[PDB]
């Protein structure tokens, strides 16, 4: 199987450093280029660096010029991005990526067949959070269902997950049993550093006083649980 | 050195041509690019094994390393007088150079 | 270096629909251009490379032209599995590789009005020196919606921060939440807060509204 397995990452400080790995397997590693392309949350690809089948030639986006060093190892058939003077921009999942060969061509054919035909193999991705925040548990507050949270038929209620980091943190109702109509909204970094959802579910107006709704977040970075019950 | 490091040497520096800010750069990047040519130029590219040396295929693909290594030469001797953004403008025909007179024998058999 | 420019950013289609992305190139790359569609949590897939060729595995449906600037990639009637983002990618300058910014593309279905809660800060948090009022706009479609609020009819920005789920696996409808921080110094020197929402399924912009003590 023809395959990148990346490890590393994880959240590092400003102005220090980090290297990612990736482990190839199932192809001759040593036979093609190899790139490393980033996607900073909610944002697009954006391209960062590659380097020759053999490691001597290689080149990096202007982004990342001067701080960013791809490398490779090809009798360990591992390839590396060694990140320094890291910046709150670089935050992103990264991937490696093997260079793809037009398939009319078995073998190296200079520009015919390398180098400009896209990239055909990806690693799963290693997300990387440049944060000078440190590990904190989320607080809980409800989202009571009001007069005013009203359909006539059927009520909203939820929990409001506060000033958290890092990511994630896992939310559920009434521990498992309520799924049907359930909406937990994408964390969204304050500028505090720490992080902040809401997760909400509609309820008819039946059960407003024949079942309790109770959210439980869950925060395994800071090993914090909070069991917090939902009612007017 | 293997025809495909020599290929890439030219390609790969190109890049760190376009991107200097000083003479150095250039200079170190366009004479890579010309050892690359002189070392490409003594190999028989594989689609040319069958071939005379005589053949005018042979002659073709030796010549054009000739004309690489003097545009090649043209823009080396503009980085050495400082020139640098003359001596970047001047880089820019060596792609078109390299496809038109060298790609093709590169091509696989 | 090369400015890869997608259009349109987003767009709706049915199943069985036929669908065209066009990119557009800065300066001319020939045909060194690739398509790439990616779901949310998972890598690219390479679909088409030399701006016509189809990667192996990919589906007959995909298919792709164009040359020196301008390209489009065409799926000839959708499946399901379609619904992504899509990317492409110039290589005629390598080694120096630039993608554009994507096109998202959508399940379209009919106009749903979203229904509004509002919800006031819980005094738990009050009594920690900040208040947050969260607005919730439920299963509306499409995405397009303004949320503003109103501290006493005196409207803001540069205050709040808001969130949108994904398409509905079920019904396809959107959902959105506006949070809006205030030091609680503040929270109680103003009376009521509003959440007026502007949408397409709306008649006319509706407004949700708490006052402190409410």
């Amino acid at each position: 199987q023809v395959q990148l397995v990346q490890s590393g990452g994880g959240v590092v400080q400003p102005g220090r450093s980090l290297r990612l790995s990736c482990a190839a397997s199932g192809f001759n590693f040593g036979d093609f280029g190899m790139h490393w392309v980033r996607q900073a949350p909610g944002k697009g690809l954006e391209w960062v660096a590659v380097i020759s089948y053999e490691g001597r030639n290689k080149n990096h986006a202007d982004s990342v010029r001067g701080r960013f060093t791809i490398s490779r190892d090809n009798s360990r058939n591992m390839l590396y991005l060694q990140m320094n003077s890291l910046r709150r921009g670089d935050t992103a999942v990264y991937y490696c990526a093997k260079e793809n060969r037009d398939r009319n061509y078995d073998s190296w054919s200079a520009s015919y067949s390398d180098y400009y035909y896209g990239m055909d193999v990806w690693g799963q991705g290693t997300t990387v959070t440049v944060s000078s925040a440190s590990t904190k548990g989320p607080s809980v507050f409800p989202l009571a269902p009001s007069s005013k949270s009203t359909s006539g038929g059927t009520a909203a209620l939820g929990c409001l997950v506060k000033d958290y980091f890092p990511e994630p943190v896992t939310v559920s109702w009434n521990s498992g049993a309520l799924t049907s109509g359930v909406h937990t909204f994408p964390a969204v970094l304050q500028s505090s550093g720490l992080y902040s959802l809401s997760s909400v579910v509609t309820v008819p107006s039946s059960s407003l006083g024949t079942q309790t709704y109770i959210c439980n977040v869950n925060h395994k970075p800071s090993n914090t649980k909070v069991d917090k019950k939902v009612e007017p | 050195a293997d025809l495909r490091s020599n290929w890439e040497d030219l390609l790969f520096n190109l890049a760190q041509i376009e991107k200097a800010d000083n003479a150095a750069q250039v200079k170190d990047a366009l004479t890579k690019m010309r050892a690359a040519a002189l070392d490409a130029q003594k190999a028989t590219p594989p689609k040319l094994e069958d071939k005379s040396p005589d053949s005018p295929e042979m002659k073709d693909f030796r010549h054009g390393f000739d004309i690489l290594v003097g545009q090649i030469d043209d823009a080396l001797k503009l980085a050495n007088e400082g020139k640098v953004k003359e001596a970047q403008a001047a880089a820019e025909q060596l792609k078109t150079t390299r496809k038109a007179y060298i790609a093709k024998y590169l091509a696989k058999f | 270096d090369i400015v890869m420019t997608q259009s349109p950013s987003f767009l709706s289609a049915s199943v069985g629909d036929r669908v065209t992305i066009t990119c557009r190139a800065s300066q001319g790359i020939d045909r060194y251009l690739a398509w790439y569609q990616q779901k949310p949590g998972s890598a690219p897939k390479l679909l088409i490379y030399a701006a016509s060729t189809l990667q192996s595995g990919v589906p007959s449906r995909f298919s792709g032209s164009g040359s020196e600037t301008d390209f489009t990639l065409t799926i000839s009637s959708l499946q399901p599995d379609d619904f992504a983002t899509y990317y492409c990618q110039q290589l005629s300058t390598y080694p120096t590789i630039t993608f554009g910014q994507g096109t998202r593309l959508e399940i379209k279905r009919t106009v749903a009005a979203p229904s509004v809660f509002i919800f006031p800060p819980s005094d738990e948090q009050l009594k920690s020196g900040t208040a947050s009022v969260v607005c919730l706009l439920n299963n509306f479609y499409p995405r397009e919606a303004k949320v503003q609020w109103k501290v006493d009819n005196a409207l803001q920005s540069g205050n709040s921060q808001e969130s949108v789920t994904e398409q509905d696996s079920k019904d396809s409808t959107y959902s959105l939440s506006s949070t809006l921080t205030l030091s609680k110094a503040d929270y109680e020197k103003h009376k009521v807060y509003a959440c007026e929402v502007t949408h397409q399924g709306l008649s006319s912009p509706v407004t949700k509204s708490f006052n402190r003590g409410e």
